[PDB]
Order: C-alpha cells, then sequence, then structure tokens
C-alpha cells in the first residue's frame, strides 16, 4: 500500500485512490486493511497530490501564449524538482524498514503543505484573467513579498529564470537595433514605448533611456558591442533583482552611444553650418535678401492666391538670390516656398519648408521644424510692415518743395518709434538666444543635452517673442494692419489730404493712441527689456 | 478474471525494450499501428489499476518511437532530402539507445524500481516530446518539390519558437537536413549548372523564407555563371559554428554566398569588356546616329531602297536596323532596336528643317519671317540634342563603367531609354502638345519651297502662341524651352 500511495503522490491515480475531475484526489470509501481512522490523514495528504495533477496537466498543456507563458511553466518544474527527489527518498527508508507506518510520511512532507497551497493562487489568477505578456513579471513579483519564507524562496526563483527572457530580448534590441518579437510582450512596439505593460518596479525614466539607446541604432543601420553583452549576461546570473545595478549597466550604455552620437552629430556632418543656414532664412538671419524678395514679389500677393501663385514666388526668390550676388548652387534648391490654398491676402498663407538632409532626419522632425516656420511667419509680417512705413518717410522728406498735413509725421514718427525699435528686441532675443544654443553645443560632450538645449531654445523665441502671449499678441497685431491703411493713404495720393482723407485720418489716432495706451496697461518677467526702450525719453509716462 | 502477476523487474526490462524501438513484446502488444499495454497484468502490489495508468503514459511514449521507427523502415527496406533527414534521425536513437541498453547494465549486476527509471530518463522524454510535434508536420504532407520545402521550413520555424538543451538537438537536426540545398546551391555556384535529382530543388527548369533575403544573388549568380563556361559551402558553415542564434547567428552565413557571388558577377562584366566587348559596341551605337551623318543626310535632300544603302556604307520611314552577335544580344534586345530607330526618325526631321532653312542665302519682308523662324527651330535642335541627348548621355557612360551585375547592367540601359523617350515628348500627350510642334514644322515644309506671304504670319503668330499657351502648364523640364 506504501508505493501503492507512493505512485497517487506522483500523478498516477488507482482504485484504492480515485480521481475526479472536479474535487481533486481522495480515498474511495471505507478499507478492511487500513484502520478506519487514517482514511481522514490521507484525505489531507491527497490535498498535496491535487496540486501537482493540476500543475503538471497545465505545465503539459502550456495554456493564452507568449514567451513569457513558456518560461514561467519552464521554471515552474525547477522550484517543483525537490517535491519529486524528496518523494523518491521515501522508498528507498520504507525499502529498508519493513515497519513504518503512513504517519511518517506527513512528518517528510510537512513543508509542501505549506508551499503549494499559496503558489496555486498564482496560477489561478492567470487562468482567469488572461495575463499576457510582460505582465506576468508583475503578477508574479505583487505575491513575491510574501511572508512565507518558503514562498518568497520559491517565486524569487521563477522571477530569476524568467527575467532571462526579458534580459534576452533586451539585449538583443540594445545592440542589434531589432526587437526579437512576434506576439507583442516587450513593451515597445519610428518606434514607441508602452505603459499598460509595462512592469511596475521599472520607472519610467529608465524605460525612456531605452526607447533611445536603441532607436539610435536601428535608424544609425569593435569593444563596444561583446564587452556589454557580459555585463547583460552577469545580471542573469544575480538570484535577486537589483535596480540599484539596473541603472549602473545601462547608463553607461546609454553615454556610450550619446557620447558616439554626438562626435557624428557635429563633426562629421557639421550641424553649425546647418544651423547658420536655418537662423539666416528661417528666422530672417539674411535680411538683405528678404527685402528685395519683397520689392519684386509684392503686388502678385495681396490678390487672394489662386492655383498658380506657388510658382511665380518660386521664381521671384530665385531671381532674388542672384539679385543679392549671391551665387551657389548648393541650398539653393533646397529651399521651397510653399502656398497654403484652398485650406484671403496671400501674404497670410507664405511660408518656408526645408528638405532636411539623412543625418538630422531625427533632429529637425516635422514637429520642430513647424514651429520654426510660425516664426518665420511673423518675422515677414514685422518686416514687411517696417519696410513698408519707411518707404512713406522716403516720400515725406522726398515731397519737400498745409495746417493738418503736418499731422501725418505727427502720426507717422509716433508709428516709427513703436515699430521700429520693435524691431529691437528682436536682434537681441535672436542673438541672445541663439548666443546659448551655440554655446550649449560646444560645452557638453553628450548629444542628448543638444536635444533638450535646442528644444529649449525654440521655445523661449515663442514665449520671448509674445507669439504665444494672447493678449499683447492680439493688441500688436491690431498695429500691424494699422500702418497699412495708413501708408496706403498716404501713397494713394500726391495732394492734400482734403478730399476725406482727414477725415479718414482723424479715425486711426482716436484708435491708435486708445491702441497705444492700452498696450502701455498691460506692460505695467520679460517685457522690461521692451518697455525700457520706449520710455527712454518718457513719452508714453505723459500718455 | 485471470491474470498473469508478472514480476516487478521484468517490467523495467520491458519498457527498456519498447523504448529501444523493437515490436513483438509480451507488453504493450500493438494491434493497428497503436501500441497499446495488455489487460491481465498485475503486480503483488499496484492494485492492478495503477499498472495500467503508469503503463499507459510510457505507451504513449512508445508511439512517439513506433512511429519513427517505422518511418526509418519505409526508407531502408533519389530523393536526397529525405535521407539527409532520417540520417540526422537515426544519428539521435545511436546516441540516446546508448543510454538506455547501459541502464540495463545496472539491472544485471543498486536496487532499481519504476520510480526511479522514469526520473532517470526526464531529459529523455522532455526531448522526445518535441519530435512528436516536430514529425508531425512532416508526415501530414504530394509532389516531391512541396514535401521537401514545407517540411525544411518547419525546421526554421519550430527553432523561432524556442529562441538550454532543446535548442541543440533541433540545431543539430537542422544542419543535418539542409545539407542537399547547401549542397547543389554551391554546385550551382562553382560548377555553372544546377545537379538536381527529381526536381528537388525550388527552381523547376512553394518556397522556404530560409535563404529568401539572399535568394535574389543566388539566381543572378547561377544565370550568370552559365554564360561564362560558354566563352565546400557546407563544409565553412560548420566551421562557423566554432569561432542570438539563427537569427543573428545565420546572418553570418551570407558572407560566404556574398563575396563568392561579387567575384563571379565582377568576372562575367570583367571579361565582357574585351573579348565580346560591349563599351565599344554600345558607344558605337549611339554613335552611327543621334561628322559622319551630316553627309548622309544631305544627299537625301536633293526614293530607291538600295541607293541609300551605298550612300550609308561610304516622309516618316527609313527603318533603321544593326546586327548584334549573341554575347551582347541579350541587352540590345529586339524591342530595343525600335525604340533607337523611333528617335532617330524625329530627329532628323528636325535637322532636315533646320539644313533647309539654312543652306540658302515687301521684297525683304520674307527675311522678318525668316528669322522669326529660323531661330524657333534653331531653339527647338539646341534643347533635344544638347540638354536632353548629351546629358543624360553624359551621365550613362558614368554608370555603365561601374557595371557589376548582368541584370543591372539591362537596368541601367533601360533606365536610359524609357526615360530619353519621355523628356524628348514622343510617348504621350501627342494629339495634346506634340502636334504642336509636328503641324508648325509643315510651316518650314511650306516656306522653303516658296522661293498668301501676310497669310503666313497670321497662322505663325497664332500656332506660335498657340505652342505657348499650351507648353504654358508646365514635367518641369520643359521650362528649359519655354522661353521661347
Amino acid at each position: 500500500m506504501i508505493h501503492e500511495l507512493l505512485l497517487a503522490l506522483s500523478g498516477y491515480p488507482g482504485s484504492i485512490f480515485t480521481w475526479n475531475k472536479r474535487s481533486g484526489l481522495q480515498v474511495s470509501q471505507d478499507f478492511p486493511f487500513l484502520h478506519p481512522s487514517e482514511t481522514s490523514v490521507l484525505n489531507r495528504l491527497c490535498r498535496l497530490g491535487t496540486d501537482y495533477i493540476r500543475f503538471t496537466e497545465f505545465i503539459e498543456q502550456y495554456t493564452l501564449h507568449g514567451i513569457y507563458l513558456r518560461a514561467f511553466c519552464t521554471g515552474l518544474d525547477s522550484v517543483l524538482q525537490p517535491y519529486r527527489q524528496a518523494l523518491l527518498d521515501l522508498e528507498q527508508e520504507f525499502l529498508g524498514d519493513p515497519h513504518l507506518s503512513i504517519s511518517h510520511v506527513n512528518y517528510f512532507l510537512d513543508q509542501f503543505q505549506l508551499l503549494f497551497p499559496s503558489v496555486m493562487v498564482v496560477v489561478e489568477q492567470i487562468k482567469s484573467q488572461k495575463i499576457h505578456g510582460c505582465q506576468i513579471l508583475e503578477t508574479v513579483y505583487k505575491h513575491s513579498c510574501g511572508g512565507l519564507p518558503p514562498v518568497r524562496s520559491a517565486l524569487e526563483k521563477i522571477l530569476a529564470v524568467c527575467h532571462g527572457v526579458m534580459y534576452k530580448q533586451l539585449s538583443a534590441w540594445m545592440l542589434h537595433g531589432l526587437l526579437l518579437d512576434q506576439h507583442e510582450e516587450f513593451f515597445i512596439k519610428q518606434f514607441s514605448l508602452r505603459v499598460e505593460i509595462l512592469p511596475s518596479y521599472i520607472p519610467v525614466r529608465v524605460a525612456e533611456k531605452i526607447l533611445f539607446v536603441g532607436e539610435s541604432v536601428q535608424m544609425f543601420e569593435k569593444n563596444q558591442e561583446d564587452t556589454f553583452a557580459a555585463e547583460l549576461h552577469r545580471l542573469k546570473q544575480q538570484p535577486l533583482f537589483s535596480l540599484v545595478d539596473f541603472e549602473q549597466v545601462v547608463d553607461r550604455i546609454r553615454s556610450t552611444v550619446a557620447e558616439h552620437l554626438w562626435k557624428l552629430m557635429v563633426e562629421e556632418s557639421d550641424l553649425l553650418g546647418q544651423l547658420k543656414i536655418i537662423k539666416d532664412f528661417y528666422l530672417l538671419g539674411r535680411g538683405e535678401l528678404f527685402q528685395a524678395f519683397i520689392d519684386t514679389a509684392q503686388h502678385m500677393l495681396k490678390t487672394p492666391p489662386t492655383a498658380v501663385t506657388e510658382h511665380d514666388v518660386n521664381v521671384a526668390f530665385q531671381q532674388s538670390a542672384h539679385k543679392v550676388l549671391l551665387d551657389d548652387d548648393n541650398l539653393l534648391p533646397l529651399l521651397h516656398l510653399t502656398i497654403e490654398y484652398h485650406g484671403a491676402s496671400g501674404w497670410a498663407a507664405l511660408g518656408l519648408s526645408y528638405k532636411v538632409q539623412w543625418p538630422l532626419h531625427i533632429l529637425f522632425t516635422p514637429a520642430v521644424l513647424e514651429k520654426y516656420n510660425v516664426v518665420f511667419k511673423y518675422l515677414l509680417s514685422v518686416r514687411r510692415v517696417q519696410a513698408e512705413l519707411q518707404h512713406c518717410w522716403a516720400l515725406q522728406m522726398q515731397r519737400k518743395h498745409q495746417t493738418d498735413a503736418i499731422k501725418w509725421r505727427l502720426r507717422n514718427h509716433m508709428a516709427f518709434l513703436v515699430d521700429n525699435l520693435q524691431y529691437y528686441l528682436q536682434v537681441d532675443v535672436l542673438e541672445s538666444q541663439f548666443s546659448q544654443l551655440l554655446h550649449q553645443i560646444n560645452s557638453t560632450r553628450d548629444f542628448e543635452s543638444i536635444r533638450l538645449a535646442h528644444d529649449h531654445f525654440l521655445s523661449n523665441l515663442l514665449a520671448q517673442s509674445f507669439i504665444l502671449l494672447k493678449p499683447v499678441f492680439h493688441c500688436l497685431n491690431e498695429i500691424l494692419d494699422l500702418c497699412h491703411s495708413f501708408c496706403s493713404l498716404v501713397s494713394q495720393n500726391l495732394g492734400p489730404l482734403d478730399e476725406r482723407g482727414a477725415a479718414q485720418l482723424s479715425i486711426l489716432v482716436k484708435g491708435f493712441s486708445r491702441q497705444s495706451s492700452l498696450l502701455f496697461k498691460i506692460l505695467s518677467n520679460s517685457d522690461l527689456a521692451q518697455l525700457l526702450l520706449r520710455l527712454d525719453y518718457n513719452k508714453y509716462y505723459t500718455q | 478474471d485471470d491474470r498473469v502477476l508478472v514480476t516487478e523487474t521484468q517490467v523495467i526490462r520491458e519498457t527498456l525494450w519498447l523504448l529501444s524501438g523493437v515490436k513483438k513484446l509480451f507488453i504493450f502488444q500493438l494491434i493497428d499501428g497503436k501500441v497499446t499495454v495488455r489487460n491481465n497484468i498485475i503486480v503483488t502490489h499496484l492494485t492492478h489499476s495503477c499498472l495500467r495508468s503508469v503503463l499507459e503514459q510510457i505507451a504513449a511514449y512508445g508511439q512517439v518511437v513506433f512511429r519513427l521507427q517505422e518511418f526509418i523502415d519505409e526508407v531502408m527496406g533519389p530523393f536526397r532530402t529525405y535521407q539527409a533527414f532520417m540520417w540526422a534521425l537515426y544519428k539521435y536513437f545511436i546516441s540516446f539507445k546508448e543510454e538506455l541498453a547501459e541502464i540495463e547494465k545496472c539491472i544485471i549486476n543498486t536496487t532499481i524500481t519504476l520510480a526511479i527509471v522514469v526520473d532517470k530518463l526526464a531529459p529523455r522524454l522532455s526531448q522526445l516530446k518535441v519530435l512528436h510535434k516536430v514529425f508531425s508536420t512532416g508526415v501530414a504532407e504530394t509532389r516531391n518539390v512541396v514535401r521537401a520545402s514545407h517540411l525544411l521550413n518547419t525546421l526554421y520555424k519550430a527553432i523561432l519558437e524556442y529562441d538550454e538543451q532543446t535548442v541543440s538537438l533541433l540545431f543539430s537536426l537542422w544542419v543535418e537536413t539542409v545539407r542537399p540545398y547547401l549542397q547543389t546551391v554551391d554546385e550551382w555556384i562553382v560548377h555553372g549548372h544546377l545537379w538536381d535529382g527529381a526536381r528537388e530543388f525550388i527552381i523547376q527548369r512553394t518556397m522556404v523564407s530560409f535563404l529568401k533575403p539572399v535568394l535574389k544573388q543566388i539566381i543572378m549568380a547561377g544565370k550568370s555563371m552559365q554564360l561564362l563556361k560558354n566563352l565546400e559551402l557546407d563544409d565553412v558553415h560548420d566551421p562557423l559554428l566554432a569561432i542570438t542564434f539563427e537569427l543573428t547567428l545565420r546572418s553570418c552565413l551570407y558572407p560566404h554566398i556574398d563575396k563568392q557571388y561579387l567575384d563571379c558577377c565582377g568576372n562575367l562584366m570583367q571579361t565582357l569588356k574585351k573579348d565580346y566587348r560591349l563599351v565599344e559596341y554600345l558607344q558605337a551605337m549611339r554613335n552611327f546616329f543621334l561628322d559622319t551623318m551630316y553627309d548622309f543626310y544631305t544627299s537625301i535632300f536633293d526614293q530607291n531602297v538600295s541607293f541609300l544603302n551605298v550612300q550609308l556604307q561610304e516622309l516618316d520611314g527609313l527603318t533603321l536596323s544593326y546586327k548584334v552577335p549573341w554575347p551582347v544580344d541579350i541587352v540590345i534586345s529586339l524591342e530595343c532596336q525600335k525604340i533607337y530607330n523611333q528617335v532617330f526618325l524625329l530627329l532628323l526631321q528636325i535637322k532636315w528643317a533646320k539644313y533647309s532653312l539654312d543652306v540658302l542665302l515687301q521684297i525683304h519682308r520674307m527675311f522678318l519671317l525668316r528669322v522669326k523662324l529660323m531661330h524657333f527651330v534653331n531653339s527647338l535642335h539646341n534643347y533635344i540634342m544638347t540638354r536632353i541627348l548629351h546629358s543624360t548621355g553624359l551621365e550613362f557612360q558614368h554608370q555603365v563603367e561601374e557595371a557589376k551585375d548582368l541584370d543591372q547592367l539591362i537596368k541601367i540601359h533601360y533606365r536610359y531609354l524609357s526615360t530619353i523617350h519621355d523628356r524628348c515628348l514622343l510617348r504621350e500627350k501627342v494629339s495634346f502638345v506634340k502636334e504642336a510642334i509636328m503641324k508648325v514644322l509643315n510651316l518650314a515644309l511650306m516656306f522653303a519651297d516658296g522661293w498668301s506671304i501676310e497669310k503666313m504670319e497670321s497662322d505663325f503668330k497664332n500656332c506660335h502662341m498657340f505652342l505657348v499657351t499650351i507648353l504654358n502648364k508646365a514635367f518641369p523640364h520643359l521650362e528649359s524651352l519655354a522661353l521661347s
């Protein structure tokens, strides 16, 4: 009967120990040869056998899919090994001594009555909630902090082998640019990051570090390769996952690829030259080119835009670059002006796009290259109204040979001082922010700084130039189109403002001077640099 | 009910015999290719039922080893692939049966019972279960090319699922199964001919993705080698294993098959420079048309089909052809002559009008119509010949001198006509644009003979303005002439 039982506890049910698909292993009924009391201890013992059967049945069935489920069952047999081994010995002792009884079996298997009923619910949570993917590495971890020492020493082994899969995939991606996966288990799926499957104890900070160190290889298409493989393999031997060490291997790998990427991003591929191109054309750095382009391509934009004006300007811009004695077949065809038509003055839709090369494709995305365009739209407008305004002055002095016609310059100069010095704080926010962007580059050998220094440099331009500040941007905008009306009024005639021109002249001064002092209350962070220039002679102080 | 009441140790020797791969056993008597336990077996213990249970599990393993032995039997008693597969399968059993016969030694000469031999055979009954699933896909199937491709492809897929002792088995089972293909591939490369049996290979002179990422470099090397003679690869993959499995590891096999390819294609192009030369045969083709042809056409200005021949050897017709040997026939195809003839016809009509209005030297009012027209035709001729028939020509020569392939030389060539037939507007939009240039060319014919005047400028100023007001739609290269 002893060898009969030792098989029942192995997974083989018989006549004495019937098997039921719902309840589990249990004794059939009373027996003469056994004592009528011992039937209870067997039923308590069979609570141990029912687990092992339901274990090995699940292990073989493999059920759901995924490597992290395959490896879990692969490891689940390792913790189960001492149970099989400690069962083989019971045959040894019983073979020798012919007087032992069932009570001795209960003494040897005391700890296993404590290890299985706790690890059992770990399996039940998986088959009852469809836990798929890396979420197992948390569901098993949330139960690894239990109080029972053996349970803690058991699941830690399973987590130690389950990490071997992640460590296999993680090293395969961080150095070969490809992710070996066909079931969306890894937390990476132009790649992205996953949060709804990311482990619990892993912080998002290192997760971001992983996403960058890999994409920097896949896009990129010696000794810095094998040595890290030994480091990753070393962690696979650690019987305890220590986050404090997981970061010391990632950050070194991160700093090495970043140091290697910075070398190419600046030295081999000259970023300074390319930034110099952007500052000149986008941010109106080469203003001498745009005043001639505005001089030529003027009549062909005040009319509403049509399907033909897109080519009518590219030739004008090309006629311009040669008109400023600049000759360079490089970077000349790379600048293509765009006309936002069919989804209205023509200037409102003008823009300049830039076909970036291959190396800087990562640094200049369509997002960052769009905020640049918005600056070019606004900065051109100020340049347009300023060049237009001064031409009127070029006519007043040219009109030297009415007691009311003198009100023109008494308004023109006011409209001049507010506008000319408005183009200041621009040559002192560009040549100041840009001078920091260029200094943050030649300082840090790291490349990660450039992606942030350049990003912060761009956000400052939108903030410093009051483009994002709605109230001031909606008041000065009224000043912009205001000068268009005034300058036209002086140019649309050649005599004194008598035919309802003066009647129209006094209209704007009631609004302009109101708009002027309205702005003054707004300024009363960064406006101090601007308001100081307008207030040098304290004209607004008397206003 | 009677029972045989067998002893205990006898059962173990039975299982060792059954797992060995023999038949006709007192226990596990098969009936229909399915091993099944007897019904009268009983020991002093195990209540006659657990024995039927424990034997049933081992019987399930006998089925896996009996079916495989039936498979090896149906091969012994020129596919050259199953032979490479069974020899790998048979090689496993010898390294396995030794583990079985060794156990029987310790039985005749330490206590041994059932629960010990099973646990001792755990790392074997695990490896055996895999074969029941790998072979299940190699038995469930009629042509010899689908039975071998689907088998060899199942292995390369089944290993990537297992990416340690189970991987070492499938890998050692893979190499001995891909040995036939790796042989014929090498044999096709160096010996320049494909030596296949029963059309086993996939190229029947439906595809295994094993060698797909480099397949193009094989065929383009095989066929290229065959045209050369008319004018140990497996022993390299295995040493690679001596010095991240089967996906990156396999990515180191191709350097053996790629460098070998690079020599072959580089050899054909090398011997194609002289001795069935091509660079001098190609340039002279685009030279005898597109000086020499100056005197030829002038004789046609002032007919007979034989008259021209003696002239050449010295309205839209004059089909010209050429003689091409076989080593270059594949490059300059038959449908390639017509395109070269196509642009030759149109080019001459431009030389015609240009020469007709230049050979000569309200009375002087005709001259204001001369410069107003002689310039226009002269402008168009400067566009076709110089900035088209010499731009792409200057680039084409710089490209052929770097030819490194039999195929790509066709592509770089075919990417020269199909573009020169597009820039020179002759393919499409003929009745929309090309006809305009065609009808104004008739003004070069009418005005040439007469040597009505007021009615020419009314037409000329109309069609010329019709020409610009139609071409104004500009695809972008048309602006090089749109100035006039």
